[PDB]
């Protein structure tokens, strides 16, 4: 308490501005993992992105099934971390 | 024993300058303008966390919610 | 003085005044030996013990200055001719310091019988002006602690 | 006064009283020509210049009031019946001024 | 977890992955159409 009250006064004024920052651009990365996270995730390998035909129904249906057994792998990885 | 006439009214120059003014400026009121600022900090630090302790556990139920 | 500091003004919320007994040492060792008087100030005082500083500044021995000229009056001599007020920043409370050191000759007056006596400036001095250790001066009255004499 | 306020009671830190030189402009313009006595009190003390409102509120030319009656007294006048202590919030420190 | 000299590496399935990961871009825009909506 006397530290405290020592000055101090930027001290501690540094640690909560740098608290609210990481606070910030955290909270800002979350809305952006929210929303598409490939992109904000895997930004250069999802670089690339009018009438395109480039697009495979089936290889976005196999992606779709993927997510579902990918979602089994982390499961699994909860049950080992309990134990 | 004293003196009762007189009257005591009382780079570098832009720091001590512009310091002096924001410590003013924090010193105005703004105790609320502050306080809410903080409330905001402690807001998203509290949503972020959350987030985050919701990632680091089946990311793919929270992250692709419709299609899983 | 605890200065108060508006936008286009600045007021005074207290004025704290009190009397310090220059204690022995520092008369016979600086104003007797040396002519010259501290700028500290440590005395007890409701039983508390307190120390002030000039303009809260470091202890410095500082040169004691004939008291400006006036009629019909004893000799003096201080050594500070202006008051402490601190620096202005805005809304806030700072408290300014001053310590002036007064050294002063006076008259005094006792009745009988002469257990106590008065000075020019009006204070009543608990102790004959004759009890001493000298010859049974100890049976003379004085109420005050025996250190303090 | 410093008033301080606890839960159910409310103290004195302290109260600072002062003497204020009114002005010759002041007497002047003001007590001799209109017979009305301002709101704020400006004089030099301790070397450091001072500034005092009347309730902490704005500057305000005033109606010289007969002082209430006395006996064995010569006459005087004044403005302001009663102190001004700061209304209370609690467990903190208000200054409040009367000129 | 098992992550020096080694040839177990494939590199078509390290191209399967990177085409991946743009379809699961493209499941995150539809994820996102969802939720407006």
């Amino acid at each position: 308490s006397g530290v405290s009250s020592f000055f101090g006064a930027l001290a501690v004024g540094l640690l909560v501005l740098a608290g609210l920052a990481a606070a910030f651009f955290a909270f800002r990365y979350v809305m952006r993992l929210q929303s598409n996270p490939m992109k904000a995730l895997y930004p250069l390998t999802t670089k690339e992105l009018e009438e395109g035909g480039d697009f495979d129904e089936a290889k976005l249906a196999e992606a779709r099934e993927m997510i579902r057994y990918m979602a089994l792998v982390s499961a699994m990885e909860r049950t080992e971390h309990k134990a | 024993f004293a003196d009762i006439d007189t009257v005591i009214h009382a780079v570098m120059g832009i720091v001590g300058g512009v310091v002096s003014a924001v410590s003013g400026v924090s010193s105005f009121f703004g105790a609320l303008a502050v306080g809410l600022l903080v409330l905001a900090g402690l807001a998203a630090a509290f949503f972020a966390f959350r987030y985050v302790m919701r990632l680091q556990s089946n990311p793919m139920k929270a992250l692709y919610p419709l299609t899983t | 003085s605890q200065v108060w500091f508006g936008h286009r003004y600045s007021q005074f919320m207290g004025i704290f005044e009190d009397r310090a007994p220059v204690p022995f040492e520092e008369v016979i060792d600086k104003i007797n030996a040396k002519g010259v008087c501290r700028s500290t100030a440590k005395y007890v005082r409701n039983n508390l013990e307190t120390t002030a500083f000039h303009r809260d500044d470091h202890e410095t021995d500082m040169e004691l200055k004939p008291a400006n000229a006036a009629t019909r009056t004893s000799r003096g001599w201080h050594t500070t001719d202006l008051k402490y007020n601190p620096s202005r920043v805005e809304a806030f409370h700072r408290y300014g310091t001053t310590v002036n050191c007064i050294v002063e000759e006076v008259d005094a007056r006792s009745v009988y019988p002469y257990d106590e006596f008065v000075l020019a400036t009006g204070d009543f001095v608990y102790m004959s002006p004759f009890y001493g250790y000298r010859e049974g001066s100890h049976t003379e009255h004085t109420s005050y602690a025996a250190d303090r004499f």
